[PDB]
This record gives structure tokens, C-alpha cells and sequence, in this order.
RNA sequence: GGUGAAAAGAACCCCGGGAGGGGAGUGAAAUAGAGCCUGAAACCGUGGGCUUACAAGCAGUCACGGCCCCGCAAGGGGUUGU
RNA sequence: UCGGGGCUUAAGCCCAGCGCCGAAGCUGCGGGUCUGGGGGAUGACCCCAGGCGGUAGGGGAGCGUUCCCGAUGCCGAUGAAGGCCGACCCGCGAGGGCGGCUGGAGGUAAGGGAAGUGCGAAUGCCGGCAUGAGUAACGAUAAAGAGGGUGAGAAUCCCUCUCGC
RNA sequence: ACCGGAGCGCUGUCUCGGCGAGGGACCCGGUGAAAUUGAACUGGCCGUGAAGAUGCGGCCUACCCGUGGCAGGACGAAAAGA
RNA sequence: AGCGGCACGCGAGCUGGGUUCAGAACGUCGUGAGACAGUUCGGUCUCUAUCCGCCACGGGCGCAGGAGGCUUGAGGGGGGCUC
């Protein structure tokens, strides 16, 4: 019973080949190099995954903020509106909304302006 | 075998920049007065020749 | 059409060679041939030799005369090598490795219309 | 193994200052040609495994075929001369289409020598009855012989 | 849904004063204006925030005793060479380079930053180009 | 250690000092051309697509964007300015 | 140089109220999981409550290799194995097919046995190829020059004037 | 031709160096290697952190590749600490 | 005729006088082999700078018409003595 080391090293090594095509460095060709580059690459990318979440929830504050600024006030007066007020809702990013058809904003801004006053 | 020891790999693309210097340049020509060769510039083409004649010796 | 011409297994470390084509890579043959024979090296004689010989195939072989043919591709691949093994002083077992080159001239059409 | 390898028994390196690593002798699964860990040997796979047990095993085996009801004992045969020809005509005769298999048993060189070419047909005898030979086929041809021959090997 | 994108809008121009300004504060909003920050059209990766261009800053207010005490440190990369001169000075010649300078370190730095800080024209006069728009603001 | 079922192992011409190629011709296959089966990985290189000359970097990941190619659409791929 | 700028009725400190950001914590929706419980005679299965950071380490389940039985069967000239590729499907995963290209003669289901069984490192073993780099070096400071010859090609081989040790 | 101290003559040992010669080094043609090498897209400052940073923070500086040349460093290579 | 830091600055820049290799000696301890924060004499310090850095010299593009000559000084570097 000889057990050949065979094609199953080349197999799997192609495999992360495959994976890893398209990196800079030797690690670009070098099966090593590649794979601790896709170790790096796949952590890296979970905790963008988390990441990327608090990235837009960022940038949706931020230009809700803009346009309540340019209606009367600030966000955070606003927000205890909302939250406050009634509309127990809104999805921040739909509130980006807001950046398209202003209309319905400022609605809303005079909604939670008028909230608690 | 002493001292100086490159300490890393230079990356080929290192290699292709000392070598993005060096370029196999060309020469340049200048044809041949009453006749159709090319010679270098201020030179005899052996066949040919300036206002003079010397040399002409090619079988 | 295109000739493909060649000289496998020639002495020659590539680099060299290499660069004299690139010197005259695609040009008219006119060019090639005095530029080939007026530079100084010694990879300008073979690759000159071999051009010559591009010349030759599509001359007498596949009919479209030297008026409309120009350089194209010219490559110049390494083969192996030889190995020959040169001493160092406290004796070092030492090598130098002897490389070696393949000059593809290939050319054809110059106009079409 | 490392140890019949018609290689050496000295150091090759120093030990030390070398600049190079650190061995001995090239007799060793590290090397090249070098002698293996623990690898093949001469063994015996086999072992003693109880009669009574492996008796079941005999039992059972035709048990398993006697639950189909695949076993003929006649008392002789009709080919009874040593001819490929009358075995056929009696395997028309006992319907052994030609799809089938002949774990055969009976008492009588003729009758194996016939189904001895047979190719669907292994013949299998009394003497050395084997489980295994009755599970890769399926014919109990016999006389009464191999049945009183199978008796005492299971009767207790 | 998938958040909106600006296209290439309209680099709105605008003008600020200079006098009777805290240093502080006053680039403080300018620079928040350069990024579209102000803008209900902010985008991180594009910079449309505005160009500022400034007028008499020859006349900005400080507090403290800033004036004379506040130093501007440079320094030339051959040794002893930490040169510094007091914002006393930098008010007597080229007074420009402390508004400049303070934005400069009012905005990120990644290279649109720099972009950014060209998007704003200092000057200690009023006057300037006129080029356009740039109606006054508070 | 393996050309090919078989030596049928390349007559002729052509460039060439030869070395080696380029038509012809040999065979199913010359992607079997003679240390020639099947030739993987690094490895050097010919051409093409994307981007790069005010920028500070474990070389990637998230998103936006542009540029290039399949897709009926709506979607996919490669590349990289921020 | 306070993390840097810049803050002086403060962007500093003391006091109080209100408010918003905010982490993978907590809740909402969907999937995997285990451990309990129930309807299940129903194993299957949905539902219900609780749990799933994790080296050494103890523990359970599986993928792939090599051969064997399953092999006088079975697949393969319309092409076996290996490779080139791939944006499709399957399993969370190690993997598995299918599709096209290569190539040429083997491979072996379902169900089971067995072992030299799966590598990235050991200044590891053998092999091949880059690296510095067109750089160091090209064996004594006695020393070279012209004319002519040959031949595809001569500083470098041959012939005489010279010059040197 | 062994190890101290002295004096006399002499002198680029020195003040304190300046010039010249050749053989290298430099460019052109032919040949053309070594140890080292985790990968490199490798800057200072002030901080940091297994206490000595290009890489981590903070700031500032920096158009892309070389050639001659100089050795501070990359805890420089060499020697599994004598 | 300052003091101090900078791996008691500086050996991939020199020295190799000190220091603690193997020889030999004097004192000295030790029956001894040897030994001594004692001493005397002798004692092989490796040519090729790959990256950062630093002194100088260019090539590529740039400078949002094209070419020749003249230039403002943003920002630096030297310089500063004394009898």
C-alpha cells in the first residue's frame, strides 16, 4: 500500500492559486505568499463587513444633518423629534431621502420642529 | 562574500527600472555622395568616399 | 502574409539580444538591414543573419517582395544553458552558468490596399 | 528501513561551523534514497478466529441461500461423463439460464471439471467450504453428500 | 434601496469677510465648506464642497496675547535648521499665511485635502478677481 | 528509462560559413522531429486590455466612481482615481 | 508641538438640566448549529425555551489519496488518466460535477477492507530557476607597432621592417 | 632580526600639506560570478510599543529611474556566543 | 584653554597602544593539574554597498499654445570671532 503524494498538493495549491490572482507582490504567484495575503484579505473583509455597516450609517447622518441645517436647525434637536414626536420610524437613510425630494422632508422637519414645542 | 550583503529580493519590476535606463540606443546614417550607400556621418564608406577618392576596394 | 523566421539553440545570453532587436523591433527592412549591420555588437551580426534569412523565406517561398515587407514580431527566447563550473580562490566549487537565445524575426505586408 | 540501507555510517558535515545544516550519515528518511519511518514489513493480517462462531458463519451462510431456496441436491447428475455439452444441457434442464453462479457444491471431480471453465459459474466443493465464496455466488448444486457433509459440521 | 450619487454639480463660489474675526473660528466654518459638509450633497470620495476665497485678512482679530506669543515653526531638513517666527510677524509680511496655514490644519490630508486647500484664495485687502459669483455671506 | 503501429527517422530547393530554420514530402498525429510520451510550478519574454510622473506604503478589504469586454434587459468580468 | 490646529464672557475649569453620536453589547428580520421539550406509534419533520470567543487539550462527524474485495461485471475511439481554464449548480467545509481546450489508453459506481494515507516552514533532503548585475572579475606593469597573407569573419593564426623583457 | 631610556645625523612621521607618474577605478566592444535574499509600493522628526521603528499614532517633508561617489543605520552580512 | 550628551559619538571609516585566547616568565596561592578586579614579554581586525540615508551629475514627464534670451526671490545654505 503505497500512498503517492499525487495531485492533490497541486489541486488545492491551484485552488488558492486561483484565489489569490490578481494581488500585487510574489505573492501574486508565490502559493505561499498568496495564502497568507487570503488569510489577511478574509478577516480584513469580515471586519468590513461590520465596518462597511458603520460606514453608511456615518454617511447618512451626516447629509441628514446637511439638509436639516439648511431647512431650520440642528440634527440632533430634529432627531429627538422623531423619536419624540410620533413618526417612530424613518430608517436614517431614508431620511437621505431628503436629498431627493426635498419636499417630503422638510415636512417632516416642521413635524419634528413642531413636536416638542 | 563580504561586507556588503543585499539584505532583500530586488523586485523585477526594481530590475526593469535599472534597467529602464539602459536601451539599446540606435546609431544614426547619412547617405552615400554620388552613389547609394549608407555611411556614418562625417565617415568614408568603404566603397564609396568624400571629394577625393581613396581606398574603393570591396570585391 | 507573415514569414516566421528563426535560430534556436544559438550562443548569446538573451539581455543582449534581446535589447539589439528591440533596437530595430518592427521597422521598414531597409532600416533594419542598415541599422543591423551599423551598430557595434556581435548579437547584431546573428540577428542580422537571421532577419537576412527572414527575408529569404518570404522572397522565395510564400511570394510578396521586400517593397511592402516590414518587421513584424522578433522575439529572441532563452534556451537552456551551459553549466561550466569555474573555481574561486579557497577553492569554491563555483559555476557560471553559459545562456543561450532564440532570435524570431518574423515580417510581411506592408500596405494591403 | 534507515537500517539496511547499503549506504554508510559516517558524518558527512562537521557538526559546527559548517555554514550548512546539520546531519550525519545519509541513511536517514530526511535524505534523498535514504531508509523510511515505520513503513512495510512482512505481517500476518490474519488471526485465530473462533470454530463455533465461524461455524454459525457456515450455518448461516447456506441459511441465508436456504432462505431463498437456491440449493439443489441431486442425488447425481445427468452430464455425468467430463463434457462442457452435457453440464449445458442440464443447466437447461435445472433452468441455470446463463445469468447465475455456482458456489457448486457437490462430491465428483467430472462435474467440476465441466463447470471448472464455466465463467458465471465458479464451482465451489464440500471439503473447504468458505462464507465468502457462498456470498459471491449462489448454487449449491450438490448430491445428499455435501448436505450430510455440511451436518456435522454444525450439529451440537 | 442604494444611496444616491451626486453628479459633477456646480463648484458653487462664495465670499467671506476676514475683520473683526477670531482666527479660531473663522476658518473653522470656511473650511468645514470646502468639504460639501454644509452641502446636502456631501460625498467623501468627490470634493464639490465650495471655493472660498477671503478677503482683509491683513486685519484678522486673535485673543490672548497670541499677537507677539503665538510662534509658526518651520523647518529645513539640515540640522539647526527649526526656524520660527512669531505670528507678530507673520502679520507684517505675507499676513496671508496664517488664514492659509490654519485651514491647513482644519481638513483631512488625504490628497484631496491639499486639492482642497487650493480651493480657497486668501487675500489681505478685500479685493480680488471678480471671476464670479462669490455673494457675500456672515 | 518512453519518437512512432512501423524508421516511414525527413531525398529536393532556399537563406546560411556551418549552426539552425523556411516550403515540399513521412505518418492518425511532426502539437510524435530525434535525450522527441503525457509537460504541470516557478522562470525569462512578444503583443493586447486597465491605471500610473505633488506623492509616505504588510500592499489588502468596504464602497463610490471611471475605462475596457460577454449579456435581450436587469445583471456579470478585468483593471484602478478617490 | 496639548493626539496636531486652534480655543480666553472658552474648544479651559467648576455647577445643573436637556439633547445626539456611539461597539460585533441589547432588541427586529432571515439562515446554520447544538442541547433540552413537545405534536409526531411517525426515525424523517416543523414548532418551543436556552446555549455556540477560545491555544494546549480531551471529544464527535466527514472530505481526498493508494491498493484490495465488490470485477469473466462496468465505462472508455463519439477519447480513459493527468493537465489549461471557468462568471454555472451541490455541501457551511476539506471537496464534488458540468462545460469548453489539451492529450492518448486506461479508469472502476453504488456498498465495504486496508495502509508508507493530505506539508509551508525543520540554517530540512534532491531538483530546477531568479538575486545582486550587465556590477566584481577577465592570472603578475615585460609592451607593444605597421605592412602583407588566408578565409564568411582576424587586436587574438602565418610571413619580413620595428619595439620591448 | 628579543624588551625599556637617552643622544647624534637624516628625513613628508608631523607642522600641512602641494604637484607628478604609472596600474585600477570611469566610458565603448567580448566574456561575465559570489555570499545574502519572508515579501516590498522601504523618508525625517516627536512620541510610542517586549524598553533601539520606513511599517504603529502625531506632524512635516517627498515630481518618476539612475550614475559617480560617502558609510549613519537597516540592532548591517559571516561565526546555532569561544 | 568650558562641562555634558549623542550604543561611556564615531572599527561594513582608520588605529589596534589597553583589554581577557593558545607560549613564557617573576611574585603568588596550591602537594598538585592549575590559578590569581597582580605583573612582565609575544600575539591573523574579512577587498565588490542591495535599501534608507548623505555629497554631487543627469535622464522621463511636467509646467492645460509654440521656440531663444533675460529673470522676481517663495523658500534655503554660508557667514558670524578675537587681540
Amino acid at each position: 500500500p503505497r500512498a503517492k503524494t499525487g495531485v492533490v498538493r497541486r489541486r488545492k495549491h491551484k485552488k488558492i492559486l486561483k484565489l489569490a490572482k490578481g494581488y500585487w507582490g510574489l505573492r501574486s504567484k508565490s502559493f505561499r505568499k498568496a495564502r497568507e495575503t487570503l488569510f489577511a484579505a478574509g478577516n480584513y473583509a469580515y471586519a468590513h463587513r461590520k465596518r462597511r455597516k458603520r460606514d453608511f450609517r456615518r454617511l447618512w447622518i451626516v447629509r441628514i444633518n446637511a439638509a436639516c441645517r439648511q431647512h431650520g436647525l440642528n440634527y440632533s434637536t430634529f432627531i429627538h423629534g422623531l423619536k419624540k414626536a410620533g413618526i417612530e420610524v424613518d430608517r436614517k437613510n431614508l431620511a437621505d431621502l431628503a436629498v431627493r425630494e426635498p419636499q417630503v422632508f422638510a415636512e417632516l422637519v416642521e413635524r419634528a420642529k413642531a413636536a416638542q414645542g | 562574500a563580504k561586507h556588503p550583503v543585499p539584505k532583500k529580493k530586488t523586485s523585477k519590476a526594481r530590475r526593469d527600472a535599472r534597467r529602464s535606463h539602459h536601451a539599446l540606443t540606435p546609431p544614426t546614417l547619412v547617405p552615400c555622395p554620388e552613389c547609394k550607400a549608407m555611411k556614418p556621418p562625417h565617415t568614408v564608406c568603404p566603397e564609396c568616399g568624400y571629394y577625393a577618392g581613396r581606398k574603393v576596394l570591396e570585391v | 502574409m507573415e514569414a516566421k523566421a528563426i535560430a534556436r539553440y544559438v550562443r548569446i545570453s538573451p539581455r543582449k539580444v534581446r535589447l539589439v532587436v528591440d533596437l530595430i523591433r518592427g521597422k521598414s527592412l531597409e532600416e533594419a538591414r542598415n541599422i543591423l549591420r551599423y551598430t557595434n555588437k556581435r548579437g547584431a551580426y546573428f540577428v542580422a543573419k537571421v532577419l537576412e534569412s527572414a527575408a529569404a523565406n518570404a522572397v522565395n517561398n510564400h511570394d510578396m517582395l521586400e517593397d511592402r515587407l516590414y518587421v513584424k514580431a522578433a522575439y529572441v527566447d532563452e534556451g537552456p544553458a551551459l553549466k561550466r563550473v569555474l573555481p574561486r580562490a579557497r577553492g569554491r566549487a563555483d559555476i557560471i552558468k553559459k545562456r543561450t537565445s532564440h532570435i524570431t524575426v518574423i515580417l510581411g505586408e506592408k500596405h494591403g490596399k | 528501513t534507515r537500517g539496511e540501507v547499503a549506504y554508510s555510517g559516517r558524518k558527512i558535515w562537521p557538526q559546527k561551523h559548517t555554514g550548512r545544516a546539520r546531519h550525519g550519515d545519509i541513511g536517514a528518511p530526511i535524505f534523498v534514497g535514504g531508509g523510511v519511518v515505520f513503513g512495510p514489513k512482512p505481517r500476518d493480517y490474519s488471526y485465530t478466529l473462533p470454530k463455533k462462531v465461524r461455524k454459525k458463519g457456515l450455518a448461516m451462510a447456506v441459511a441465508d441461500r436456504a432462505r431463498e431456496g437456491k440449493l439443489l441436491l441431486v442425488e447425481a447428475f445427468a452430464g455425468v461423463n467430463g463434457k462442457t455439452k452435457e453440464f449445458l444441457a442440464w443447466a437447461k434442464e435445472a433452468g441455470l439460464d446463463g445469468s447465475e453462479s455456482v458456489l457448486l457444491v457437490t462430491g465428483n471431480e467430472l462435474v467440476r471439471r465441466a463447470a471448472r471453465n464455466l465463467p458465471w459459474v465458479v464451482t465451489l466443493a464440500p471439503e473447504g467450504l468458505n462464507v465468502y465464496d457462498i456470498v459471491r455466488t449462489e448454487r449449491l448444486v450438490m448430491d445428499l453428500d455435501a448436505w450430510e457433509v455440511f451436518q456435522n459440521r454444525i450439529g451440537g | 434601496m442604494k444611496t444616491y450619487v451626486p453628479k459633477q454639480v456646480e463648484p458653487r463660489w462664495v465670499l467671506i469677510d476676514a475683520e473683526g474675526k477670531t482666527l479660531g473660528r473663522l476658518a473653522t466654518k470656511i473650511a468645514t465648506l470646502l468639504r460639501g459638509k454644509h452641502r446636502p450633497d456631501w460625498t467623501p470620495n468627490v470634493a464639490m464642497g465650495d471655493f472660498v476665497v477671503v478677503v482683509n485678512a491683513d486685519k484678522i482679530r486673535v485673543t490672548g496675547k497670541k499677537l507677539e506669543q503665538k510662534i509658526y515653526t518651520r523647518y529645513s531638513g539640515y540640522p539647526g535648521g527649526l526656524k520660527k517666527i512669531p505670528l507678530e510677524k507673520m502679520l507684517a509680511t505675507h499676513p496671508e499665511r496664517v488664514l492659509e496655514h490654519a485651514v491647513k490644519g482644519m481638513l483631512p490630508k488625504g490628497p484631496l485635502g491639499r486639492r482642497l486647500f487650493k480651493r480657497l484664495k486668501v487675500y489681505a485687502g478685500p479685493d480680488h478677481p471678480h471671476q464670479a459669483q462669490r455673494p457675500e455671506k456672515l
